[PDB]
């Protein structure tokens, strides 16, 4: 009858103190269903032209981005799928926390490298004939892997596995490391994830985008018809999703009425995540394979 | 056109053998350097520079 | 104190309810802080091995056989036998910021 | 095996220089003087043995006019070589109508030939209309019923110059491919400038578009 | 004297037809044909930024020159696929280059009237021979100080490098000369015009001696068999044609109802039983010389197969083609 040893050790941090998480759930397979195949199917039929100019060097990265994404994708919906439960251990959710911000983060700047990229290309005939060559798109695209890849310290140092009662649970801890590091940490990084991956992207794509299609060059030989749909179709399909996640990033202030204020326990965070998740797996289609450029091939 | 005319003459003044005779030899040729032609019997890769 | 052997019953309990039952065998004493909430305390001591009898009760009845607990009748409890500092201001708190993220 | 090694660093080296000089050319436009005869290939915006060169910078863009005044021989063994050019221009010279050598009949022969042919079935077409100074004169003197027939108009510069741009125009039997650009003789270079500008647009829209 | 002219053309006609008595397919029936032939791409040059239009093998068959648009004349190392030479031509039309037996020197030529030859090792300009008045078409080298180039002006012309003046004017073709080729003993060299047309000269005498027709376009590609005594022609009207020197007449006659467009290139193999000749259809093919059959194509190339070759061994064949890159072939 012994259950223990010599030196008696366990752990317990036991503590007193549906409609929206179905929809969750729902939403993530229609996500995967309609990705990974589809981001499988890009990849492997994006030999249009061998050593094509920089948009197929976009689509291509924006996809493996999007599939390594929604591949990574099936350990969080069975980590929300177990009552917010984490069996796995600190590396994984180490390795998973970190690969999601490359994945993301890379997701956004290359959306917003190719509306830059096409706002200089209609606007600019000149300064943009002299600046695009593949070697440059190759520096560019090395140099937003490393911005994305260097970005936040995920690296076991902000993120910890603790479980809570009955529950084993991995999140990121900013606290506990040093008394000094008091709301220092944790509404900083926050902050310069907001303005970098957030900010700036969507500013720029609404610039570009915006001044291109209002001032159409003032100049013909330009289908409108087709243009301005894709155009605020594909701003409509960014912003609709990413919003919602970034502002309950930004949510983390943690006093308004009472504890929470918001139920934010639930999956309504995990919610705004899967419309994230939806818009990732919207992009490649909207982009690469809906166009008339393509469609002509197969 | 005398110089034409007598290039043509030049032209008519040169001997001609028989076809059968020129297509015999063609063949003799070709037969004697068959062997030769690594186009035409397949080399191994172990003298081959090009594999 | 009354309080801190209130918390080690407690603790005890918790132990029995699941993983026979072991009595305290090296002693030690304790320092608490009163302030946050009602009470708190800092009790170590070690525990027994085996037993005697198996199931003999949540209270220890088996005379013949370094911890650490931060309690606050009590809102949490961590006792492994740290993280006392969000517990002891649990009396809002256990937040354990995010939990919802691919991060 | 060092010899191996110093002959794969001399190959780099050697394809380093090729990228750089093929991505210096790159930058550059080229356009091919194909003027009609005695008044056209030998043409005016020149002046401000084989193929003759001509080099010039205007507005950021380097211009490099190939104009073929030599090769008197058959046009097709070496227009093939030209399926590079961003345009090309096609001078012809007013007031010439009166002229035999007819002249402007040679004209729009070799403008449908080069407009309706297979290696410039996209390149632009940049027609210039010179001498037109002498033209207006010429036409109060030599009416304008000796060539280019049914001519019912007056005899007015205007009109007679809207006739000519009109029958050199529907010459063209492509249409939707290619444009003729026409112009009459620094408002040249600007002209060019803008013809190309726009054909670097429609051709780099071709294939990196992506609306 | 129109009439003379005619009479001694007409005899000259009945004295060739009286020579032939027999087809050339009609003797090789009995040869076994070698159409079970499958050439795989062994070896990808890359590094031609535009339309390759000219090449040329090496008498050792390591080294070959490759010219293209770019202004660049580049020399290879195919058996390690190493670019060795890159020579930036001062001219970027060429349609022409030639490496000398020796290896020693290696020549250009295109739209600008002059054939250019530079030295590999003493790479400098070492002459620029200059007075043809119509683009030169092929240059050729017979050796280290002697060299054959045929221009747009209906005129070839035996050089002298070292005092860089012309030596021997060969005139009387009709059409604009598109290439040469010269015999193995370099004394004799036929050359085709687009007159459709292909007259023998002669280098020490300078004066012609048969001229070959039957050719419904212009000729565009020029070969002499390996024994010299014969030579290919292709046309534009997807036609080719073999030619005896002795017999003066033509031999056998290569075309496909399949096949529309022309001949850009053509060449014997060692033993001459194989004629390679690429086409406008994006493709090469390869000829039975002796039974006009087709023993395989050579595709693989992404635009019109300009030009092509054969080693001196015989041991692979190099072709150029618009798509900017070269294969090697064995």
């Amino acid at each position: 009858f012994e259950n223990y040893s010599y030196d008696l050790d366990y752990y317990s941090l036991e503590s007193d103190l549906g409609v929206v998480h179905w929809v969750s759930l729902v939403l993530y397979c229609l996500a995967f269903v309609l990705g990974i195949p589809g981001n499988a199917i890009v990849i492997w039929f994006t030999g249009f032209k061998w050593k094509k100019t920089v948009t197929t060097l976009w689509f291509l990265n924006l996809a493996i981005a999007d599939f390594i994404f929604l591949l990574f994708l099936p350990l969080y919906i069975s980590y929300v799928a177990m009552n917010f439960h984490w069996p796995f251990g600190i590396w994984l959710c180490k390795a998973n926390s970190f690969t999601a911000q490359l994945n993301m983060f890379a997701s956004v700047f290359f959306l917003t490298v190719i509306s830059l990229d096409h706002y200089i290309h209609l606007i600019h005939p000149v300064l943009s004939h002299r600046h695009r060559t593949l070697k440059n798109s190759l520096i560019v695209i090395i140099f937003i892997w490393l911005l994305a890849s260097l970005i936040g310290g995920p690296a076991l140092y902000f993120r910890d596995t603790v479980e809570f009662n009955n529950h084993t649970l991995c999140y990121n801890n900013f606290q506990k490391h040093d008394p000094d590091l008091t709301l220092i940490r944790h509404h900083v990084l926050t902050w310069v994830k907001f303005i970098i991956g957030y900010l700036f992207p969507l500013l720029t794509m609404s610039i570009c985008y915006l001044c291109l299609i209002f001032k159409v060059k003032k100049r013909s030989i330009l289908i409108s018809s087709r243009h301005f749909w894709t155009i605020l179709v594909v701003v409509v399909a960014f912003v609709v999703c990413w919003t919602p996640y970034h502002l309950f990033s930004i949510w983390e202030l943690t006093i308004h009425h009472n504890s929470y204020s918001h139920h934010v326990m639930q999956a309504g965070i995990p919610l705004s995540t899967g419309l994230a998740f939806l818009n990732s797996c919207l992009n490649p289609i909207l982009y690469v394979l809906i166009s008339k450029k393509f469609q002509a091939r197969f | 056109a005398r110089k034409l005319v007598e290039q043509l003459k030049m032209e008519a003044n040169i001997d001609r053998i028989k076809v059968s005779k020129a297509a015999a030899d063609l063949m003799a040729y070709c037969e004697a350097h068959a062997k030769e032609d690594p186009l035409l019997t397949p080399v191994p890769a172990s003298e081959n520079p090009f594999r | 104190t009354e309080a801190q052997r209130r918390g080690l019953q407690v603790a005890l309990e918790e132990f029995h309810k699941h993983p026979w039952a072991f009595q305290e065998t090296s002693v030690e004493s304790a320092v608490d802080t009163p302030f946050p909430a009602g009470i708190f305390v800092r009790l170590e001591f070690k525990l027994q091995q085996t037993s005697c009898r198996k199931r003999d009760w949540k209270k220890p009845e088996c005379k013949v056989r370094k911890c650490l607990a931060c309690i606050k009748k009590v809102l949490g409890r961590l006792v492994h036998c740290t993280q006392c500092l969000r517990v002891q201001r649990a009396g809002h708190s256990f937040y354990f910021p995010g939990q919802f993220a691919f991060s | 095996s060092a010899e191996d090694k110093a002959a794969v660093e001399r190959s780099k080296m050697i394809d380093r220089n090729l990228r750089e000089d093929g991505e210096k050319a790159a930058r550059e436009v080229k356009l091919l003087l194909l003027g009609a005869g005695e008044s056209g290939k030998c043409t005016i915006v020149k002046q401000m043995t084989g193929i003759v060169e001509t080099h010039f910078t205007f507005k950021d863009l380097h211009f490099k006019m190939f104009d073929v005044t030599a090769q008197r021989s058959e046009r097709k063994k070496w227009i093939h070589c030209f399926e590079g050019v961003t345009a090309i221009i096609f001078c012809v010279a007013l007031s010439d109508y009166d002229l035999v050598l007819n002249r402007m009949h040679a004209s729009m022969k070799l403008f449908d030939s080069i407009c309706n042919n297979k290696w410039f079935t996209d390149t632009s077409i940049i027609l210039f209309l010179n001498k037109k100074d002498l033209f207006e004169e010429k036409i109060k003197k030599s009416p304008l019923t000796i060539c280019y027939p049914e001519y019912a108009g007056s005899n007015t510069y205007e009109e007679a110059a809207a006739y000519i741009q009109c029958q050199f125009e529907d010459l063209n039997k492509r249409k939707d491919t290619k444009e003729i650009y026409t112009h009459f003789t620094t408002k040249n270079v600007q002209f060019v400038f803008d013809a190309v500008t726009d054909v670097i647009i429609k051709n780099n829209l071709k294939d990196c578009g992506l609306f | 004297l129109r009439q003379e002219a005619e009479q001694l053309k007409n005899q000259i006609r009945d004295a060739r037809k009286a020579c032939a008595d027999a087809t050339l397919s009609q003797i090789t029936n009995n040869i076994d044909p070698v159409g079970r032939i499958q050439m795989r791409t062994r070896r990808t040059l890359r590094g031609h930024l535009a339309k390759i239009y000219a090449m040329h093998w090496g008498t050792d068959s390591r080294l070959l020159v490759s010219a293209s648009q770019d202004g660049k004349l580049i020399i290879w190392d195919s058996y390690t696929t190493n670019k060795v030479h890159a020579i930036p031509l001062r001219s970027s039309w060429v349609m022409t280059c030639a490496y000398a037996p020796s290896g020693n020197y290696v020549a250009c030529g295109g739209l600008d009237n002059i054939c250019s030859i530079y030295n590999l090792k003493t790479v400098r300009v070492s002459r620029e021979l200059a007075g043809h008045t119509g683009y030169l078409s092929c240059c050729r080298f017979l050796d280290d100080n002697q060299i054959v180039t045929s221009s747009g002006d209906t005129t070839c012309a035996l050089w002298d490098i070292e005092t860089g003046q012309q030596t021997t004017t060969f005139t009387g073709h009709t059409g604009d000369v598109m290439s040469l080729s010269l015999a193995p003993d370099t004394r004799l060299f036929v050359s085709g015009a687009c007159d459709a047309s292909a007259k023998l000269w002669d280098v020490r005498e300078g004066m012609c001696r048969q001229t070959f027709t039957g050719h419904e376009s212009d000729i565009n590609a020029i070969c002499f068999f390996p024994n010299g005594n014969a030579f290919a022609t292709g046309s534009d009207d997807a036609t080719c044609r073999l030619f005896d020197l002795r017999a003066d007449q033509e031999l056998m006659t290569y075309s496909h109802d399949n096949i529309i467009c022309g001949i850009t290139s053509v060449s014997f193999s060692k033993s001459g039983r194989l004629l390679l000749a690429g086409y406008d259809d994006f493709n090469c093919n390869v000829w039975d010389a002796l039974k006009a059959d087709r023993a395989g194509v050579l595709a693989g190339h992404d635009n019109r197969v300009s030009c092509l070759g054969v080693t001196d061994d015989g041991m692979a064949v190099a072709t150029g083609s618009w798509d900017s890159f070269l294969k090697i072939w064995n």
